[PDB]
C-alpha cells in the first residue's frame, strides 16, 4: 500500500533478501507480486523516484528481485516505452526519465540484446513514440521499421530532451537547484548507459542502428539531429564539462569524428580563460 | 513605606521556591497568593518595587516549572483574563506566552478556547506597550495552540486583528499585521488561511483608483510584506499574487512617502522571496497581459513584447532614480535617500530575476527629442555609486554584484 516511496523500497529489498533464504518460492512469488505493481506505476510516473537516492534504491530492488519476475521483458518494455502526461513541469519529466533509466539498466544488465529486440519487434512500439512533434506538444498542452532503430531513436530523443532541459531552463524559475542536479545526474546515467551499450560489444545491432541514426537527418523535424544535440552540448561546455566529455565519448563510440565538433571543443588553433573549458 | 513591600514581594519568593512540602493542597493556594501578588507588584508606582516583582516572578516560575507548571499556567491565564492594569497584563501575557510550549497536548484545546476571548480583547487595547507584548505573545501562543482551533475560531481571531490594520498607531498596525500572518501560519489549514487573508487584504483595497486611507494602506502593505515570505509553495494563486504585485506598483506612485516606503518594502520582499508562480508570471514575456515625474511612456505591466519586470524596473528608475536626461541624478529634495536606497535595492532584486531589464531604454516612446538630446538608460542608476551618503553607494554596489552574477548565470558564461 505504501510502495511508491523509496524507503518502503528499502524495506522491500530487506523483506525479499530474507524470504530468499527462508524459501525460494515465497521469494519468486513475492518478487512477481512486487514487479507487477511497480512496473505499471513506473509507466504512469507514480513512484517517487525523483532523487538520486530513490533511483539507486529502485536499481538495487530490481537487482534483488527474482529473475523470473522480469523474465518476459514485454512488461518492462511496455512500462518503458511511454510518454508522460505532460512535460511542462520539471518534476514529471524527471520522474518519467528516472523510471525509464531504471527499466533500461534492468534491460542492459539482466537481459540480452536479441531477446529485447525480438520482444520489441513483437509489441510494435514506434520510434515516433516521442518525436520532436510529440515532445513539443507535451511541452505545452496536449492532444515498417527495425526494432534496434526504435530503441536507438528512443534513447536519442531522451538525450535530446535532457539536453534541452539542462541548457534552456532558468535556474530557479522553473526548476530548483536540486532539480537541476538530478537532471544532470539523470543525463550522466543515461550517457553512461549509452556508453556501455556502444562500448561493451553486446549490443552490436543497437550500436549499428545508433551509428546509422547519428548520421541521419531531421525527417522534416521529427527527431533530434546530431547537429542539434551537438549545439546543445557545445553550450554545456562552460557549465557541465563532465557531461560534455561523456557526450564526446559517445560521439567517438559512433564514429562521429567531424572536425566541426572536435576542432572546437579541443580549441584547435589556426585573459585567464574558463577552467571548465580547459 | 515601600522598602518592606520589596522585602515581602521578595520573601514570598524566598519561601515557596524552597519547601519540599509541595504536591499537596497546602502549597497550591499559597502559590495562589504568591502569583496574585507578584503580578500586583507589577503595576506599582515605583520602579524597583516592580523590578523585584519581575525577578521573583521569574524565580518562582523557573524553580517550579516542571514541578507545578499547570498551576502557574492557570495563575497567569487568570490575570490575563482579568483584562486588568496594563503593566500587569503585559507581565502575565509575556510570561504565559513563554510557557505555552510546555502545555501538554491535551490542555491546548481548553487553553485555546479560553484564550481566544482574552486575545481578541487585548487586541482592542489602545495601550502601545500592551500591543508590543501582544505582538510578541501571539506567535508563541499560536505555534503551540493553533493545531487545536477550528477554522471558525481562527477566522474570528483573524478578523479581530484585521481591524487594527487601519489604526493610527504604527505599533498597533504592526502588531495587527504580524499577528494576522502568524495566526495564518500556525493553523491546521495553513495554505487555505493564507489565501483567505490574501482575499481579505486585497478586498480592503479592491479599486486602487479609490480613496483607501493612508493608515489602512500602510497596514495592508505591511501585512503583505509579512505574508509574502510564507508563500514558498485551496492555495493562493497567480491571480491574486499578480493583483498584489499590481497593488504594490500602484502604491509606489503614492504621494505620501510613507506609503512609498511601505510599497517599496513590499516590492523588495516580493522580489527577494517571490512565490514560485508570480516569479514565472513576472519573468514571462507575455506575463501579466496573458492573465519623481515619469515624463513619458514607460509602458504597462500588462504589455507584451516584454516581461513585466522590464516595466517594473523602468517604473522604479523613472520614479525615484532617473530624471530622464543623461547622467542627471534626482535631487534629495524630490525623493529622499531612504526611498532612493530602497528603489535601488528593488531594482537589484528585479535584475537578479531578469537582467535584460537593466539594459532597457528608460522610455519606450522617448521624450521629445527637441529638448532632451539623448535617451537615458536604466543602467544610469549606476551613477549613484558616488552619491554622497552610505546605503545608497552600498546599494549601488549590491546592484552591480547582483547584475554581474545574473548576467553570468543567464547566459552560460557566454557573456
Amino acid at each position: 500500500r505504501l510502495i511508491q516511496y523509496h524507503q518502503v523500497l528499502e524495506m522491500f529489498i530487506l523483506v525479499l533478501q530474507q524470504c530468499h533464504k527462508e524459501n525460494e518460492d515465497k521469494w519468486k512469488r513475492l518478487s512477481r507480486q512486487i514487479a507487477d505493481i511497480i512496473l505499471p506505476m513506473l509507466a504512469k510516473q507514480q513512484m517517487h523516484i525523483d532523487s538520486h537516492e530513490a533511483l539507486g534504491v529502485l536499481n538495487t530492488l530490481f537487482e534483488i528481485l527474482a529473475p523470473s519476475s522480469l523474465r518476459p521483458v514485454d512488461m518492462l518494455l511496455r512500462s518503458m516505452f511511454v510518454t508522460p502526461n505532460t512535460m511542462a513541469s520539471v518534476s514529471t519529466v524527471q520522474l518519467w526519465i528516472s523510471g525509464i533509466l531504471a527499466i533500461l539498466r534492468v534491460l542492459i544488465s539482466q537481459s540480452t540484446e536479441d531477446i529485447v529486440l525480438s520482444r520489441i519487434q513483437e509489441l510494435s512500439f514506434s520510434p515516433y513514440l516521442i518525436s520532436c512533434t510529440v515532445i513539443n506538444r507535451l511541452r505545452d498542452g496536449d492532444s515498417k521499421n527495425l526494432p534496434e532503430e526504435t530503441f536507438s531513436r528512443f534513447l536519442l530523443q531522451l538525450v535530446g530532451i535532457l539536453l534541452e532541459d539542462i541548457v534552456t531552463k532558468q535556474l530557479k524559475v522553473e526548476m530548483s537547484e536540486q532539480q537541476h542536479t538530478f537532471y544532470c545526474q539523470e543525463l550522466g546515467t543515461l550517457l553512461m548507459c549509452l556508453i556501455h551499450i556502444f562500448k561493451s560489444g553486446m549490443f552490436r545491432r543497437i550500436t549499428a542502428a545508433a551509428t546509422r541514426l547519428f548520421r541521419s537527418d531531421g525527417c522534416g523535424g521529427s527527431f533530434y539531429t546530431l547537429d542539434s544535440l551537438n549545439l546543445r552540448a557545445r553550450s554545456m561546455i562552460t557549465t557541465h564539462p563532465a557531461l560534455v566529455l561523456l557526450w564526446c565519448q559517445i560521439l567517438l563510440l559512433v564514429n562521429h569524428t567531424d572536425y566541426r565538433w572536435w576542432a572546437e571543443v579541443q580549441q584547435t588553433p589556426k585573459k585567464l580563460g574558463m577552467c571548465n573549458r580547459e | 513605606t515601600k522598602k518592606d513591600r520589596v522585602n515581602h514581594c521578595l520573601t514570598i519568593c524566598e519561601n515557596i521556591v524552597a519547601q519540599s512540602v509541595r504536591n499537596s493542597p497546602e502549597f497550591q493556594k499559597l502559590l495562589g497568593i504568591a502569583m496574585e501578588l507578584f503580578l500586583l507588584c507589577s503595576d506599582d508606582a515605583e520602579s524597583d518595587v516592580r523590578m523585584v516583582a519581575d525577578e521573583c516572578l521569574n524565580k518562582v516560575i523557573k524553580a517550579l516549572m516542571d514541578s507545578n507548571l499547570p498551576r502557574l499556567q492557570l495563575e497567569l491565564y487568570k490575570e490575563i483574563k482579568k483584562n486588568g492594569a496594563p503593566r500587569s497584563l503585559r507581565a502575565a501575557l509575556w510570561r504565559f506566552a513563554e510557557l505555552a510550549h510546555l502545555v501538554r497536548p491535551q490542555k491546548c484545546r481548553p487553553y485555546l478556547v479560553n484564550l481566544l476571548p482574552c486575545l481578541t480583547r487585548t487586541s482592542k487595547r489602545p495601550e502601545e506597550s500592551v500591543q508590543e507584548t501582544l505582538a510578541a505573545a501571539v506567535p508563541k501562543i499560536m505555534a503551540s495552540f493553533g493545531n487545536f482551533a477550528n477554522d471558525n475560531e481562527i477566522k474570528v481571531l483573524l478578523k479581530a486583528f484585521i481591524a487594527n490594520l487601519k489604526s493610527s498607531s504604527p505599533t498597533i498596525r504592526r502588531t495587527a499585521a504580524g499577528s494576522a500572518v502568524s495566526i495564518c501560519q500556525h493553523s491546521r489549514r495553513t495554505q487555505y488561511f493564507y489565501s483567505w487573508l490574501l482575499n481579505v487584504l486585497l478586498g480592503l483595497l479592491v479599486p486602487v483608483e479609490d480613496e483607501h486611507s493612508t493608515l489602512l494602506i500602510l497596514g495592508v502593505l505591511l501585512t503583505l510584506r509579512y505574508l509574502v515570505p510564507l508563500l514558498q509553495q485551496v492555495s493562493p494563486s497567480a491571480e491574486q499574487l499578480v493583483q498584489v504585485y499590481e497593488l504594490t506598483l500602484h502604491h509606489t506612485q503614492h504621494q505620501d512617502h510613507n506609503v512609498v516606503t511601505g510599497a517599496l518594502e513590499l516590492l523588495q520582499q516580493l522580489f527577494r522571496t517571490p512565490p514560485p508562480e508570480l516569479l514565472q508570471t513576472l519573468t514571462a514575456v507575455g506575463g501579466i497581459g496573458q492573465l519623481c515625474r515619469i515624463k513619458g511612456d514607460i509602458g504597462q505591466s500588462t504589455d507584451d513584447d516584454s516581461a513585466p519586470l522590464v516595466h517594473c524596473v523602468r517604473l522604479l528608475s523613472a520614479s525615484f532614480l532617473l530624471t530622464g536626461g543623461k547622467n542627471v541624478l534626482v535631487p534629495d529634495r524630490d525623493v529622499r535617500v531612504s526611498v532612493k536606497a530602497l528603489a535601488l535595492s528593488c531594482v537589484g532584486a528585479a535584475v537578479a530575476l531578469h537582467p535584460e531589464s537593466f539594459f532597457s531604454k528608460l522610455y519606450k516612446v522617448p521624450l521629445d527629442t527637441t529638448e532632451y538630446p539623448e535617451e537615458q538608460y536604466v543602467s544610469d542608476i549606476l551613477n549613484y555609486i558616488d552619491h554622497g551618503d552610505p546605503q545608497v553607494r552600498g546599494a549601488t554596489a549590491i546592484l552591480c554584484g547582483t547584475l554581474i552574477c545574473s548576467i553570468l548565470s543567464r547566459s552560460r558564461f557566454h557573456v
